[PDB]
């Protein structure tokens, strides 16, 4: 026998980093309306 | 005039209240930008602890 | 008085649009943080995708 | 009345310089974020390198 | 004969980082003129 | 013998990254308290 190597996982932070990402963009979209009604 | 300058004052409040919304969003928008970058920060971390214990190791082991 | 007033009034409306026209700019900036955190998030994706599909296989396949 | 105007005026221009010096924090902190986003760039290009300057190598030289 | 390693390669991913962050503190100066500006 | 692997080290470059963006939310933090005064 050898020993066996565990695949990396970090599927779960880079989730996170796009959903961040997407309310980043939706904040400055909400943003820009404001700027807009000026 | 006064009525000109009341006009102005009435529209001018009006923007700044925009703006204060404005700035709102956007500092949520880097709040949320701030929480990417730590969560990529973390899985680089992740990347790097898996080569030094995990892919180092085994590479040293495969010549034996 | 109405003089002085008008005058602030005027001079508030311009900071209001200098105001505006920053966060503007601030917005386009953090949108260009947007893409460059995607942009180095698919990175690291394709450095975990490269340890699990080639790096790892080859590891074992040394053994043999 | 200008009264009225005036003392708009002036809780308008108050607000107008908290608004600039929000902006100014709030620029400074992207700026923070941008070198945080060159310095993780900096260290994902270590990873890169590191896979292909130290990693492949031994990992096919494990093979003789 | 033995199974070749294919370096990795997300130059072009890291450059387009480098880029956005370069756009990205040029409008931050724009937007310091704006505000200089009052 | 055979050539020993050096540990890839990326610490510092992960430390940088953490202290500014600590940075980024005490400015934002700072932004906050200029907008409250409005
Ligand atoms: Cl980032
Ligand atoms: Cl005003």
């Amino acid at each position: 026998q050898i020993l066996s190597i565990d695949p990396l996982d970090i599927s779960q932070n880079l989730a996170a980093v796009n959903k961040s990402l997407s309310d980043a963009l939706q904040h400055l979209a909400q943003s820009d309306t404001y700027l807009s009604a000026i | 005039t006064a009525a000109v300058a009341l006009v102005k004052a009435n529209e001018n409040a009006a923007a700044i209240l925009n703006l204060k919304n404005a700035i709102q969003k956007t500092n949520a928008a880097v709040a949320d930008v701030v929480q990417a970058t730590q969560s990529l920060g973390t899985a680089v971390q992740a990347v790097q602890d898996h080569i030094n214990s995990v892919v180092s190791p085994a590479i040293t082991a495969a010549n034996y």
